[PDB]
């Protein structure tokens, strides 16, 4: 009855890298 | 002491959701308390202006759907709001009022999106997590609500073209619907509903044979196994079952998964009878 992961926790992990690699100097 | 000071800060953050100048920071801090504060959902639901403020964050992303312009920062902020809505969706004190207000429908524009960009892929993933938390309650009220919506066609499209994580949650949602007696009868009610599901499940098996995934195959096999409980679906599965499920195609990816191997053996045994 579980997925083996947390969808929101994995979202925070994925978006943390992209937030830093999308912003302008 | 510290237990008191934390509860007073949460009330402050909840009130800060009502103001646009302080909502972003309040969304961040409250989403950190989603697991540790069991009373969080009733505190959010107590004033409806709080729920309206959370939904305003949701609505503010609708203009980003066409064309897909959602950035990672914009997606992260709304996923925090979705995490707080997930808290309300799963708490037994607020789950019924949450469904009576049809709040999950505000997430359906996100599930309908097809953009393969990471801000949208994670937006669908977190949105699917809200639905996933609803079906984990194992309530009949949840299944009846989902059957009156278009959640099945939305999940089926994600199951065939989404990322591995989104496919897994979407397949799990379909699995929980099928495990309910009314959900199984709903999918087998018409030829179109069953054939659409069987075509999607068969397509996923083909994709899994090229890119194996033990966690995704587990839920695909469970869906097939539950479908075999229906007599008309069982007869159809005797002809359209993918050969990869009858062969040893997935014996290597299931070398440590005793549960999926048991379900797969039960599925083939249900179809031989």
């Amino acid at each position: 009855d579980d997925l083996g992961f947390d969808p929101f926790v994995e979202t925070q992990k994925g978006l943390a890298e992209l937030m830093e690699n999308e912003v302008v100097q | 002491g510290p237990h008191m000071l934390e509860r007073e800060k949460i009330y402050q953050w909840i009130n800060e959701l009502s103001s646009p100048e302080t909502r972003e920071n309040a969304l961040l801090e409250l989403s950190k308390k989603r697991e540790s504060v069991p009373d969080l959902a009733p505190m959010l639901w107590h004033s409806f202006g709080t729920i309206a403020a959370l939904l305003q964050e949701i609505v503010n992303i609708y203009p980003s759907i066409n064309p897909p312009t959602l950035t990672a920062h914009q997606s992260n902020r709304v996923c925090n709001a979705l995490a707080l809505l997930q808290c309300v969706a799963s708490h037994p004190e607020t789950r019924s009022a949450f469904l009576a207000a049809h709040i999950p429908l505000f997430l359906y524009p996100f599930l309908h999106t097809v953009s393969k960009t990471r801000p949208f892929e994670y937006l669908r993933l977190t949105s699917l997590g809200v639905i996933g938390a609803l079906v984990k309650t194992d309530e009949q009220e949840v299944i009846n609500f989902l059957l009156t919506t278009e959640i099945i066609p939305l999940c089926l499209r994600i199951m065939e073209s989404g990322s591995e994580l989104s496919k897994t949650v979407a397949t799990f949602i379909l699995q929980k619907i099928l495990l309910d007696d009314t959900g199984l009868a709903y999918i087998c009610q018409t030829y179109e509903r069953f054939s659409h599901v069987a075509m999607i499940l068969g397509k996923m098996v083909l994709q899994l044979s090229k890119e194996p995934s033990a966690r995704l195959l587990k839920h695909v096999v469970r869906c097939y196994l539950r479908l075999s409980d229906n007599p008309r679906a069982r007869e159809a599965l005797r002809q359209c079952l993918p050969d990869q499920l009858k062969d040893t195609t997935f014996a290597q990816v299931l070398k440590d998964d005793t549960t999926t191997k048991r379900w797969l053996a039960q599925l083939v045994k249900n179809l031989q009878e």
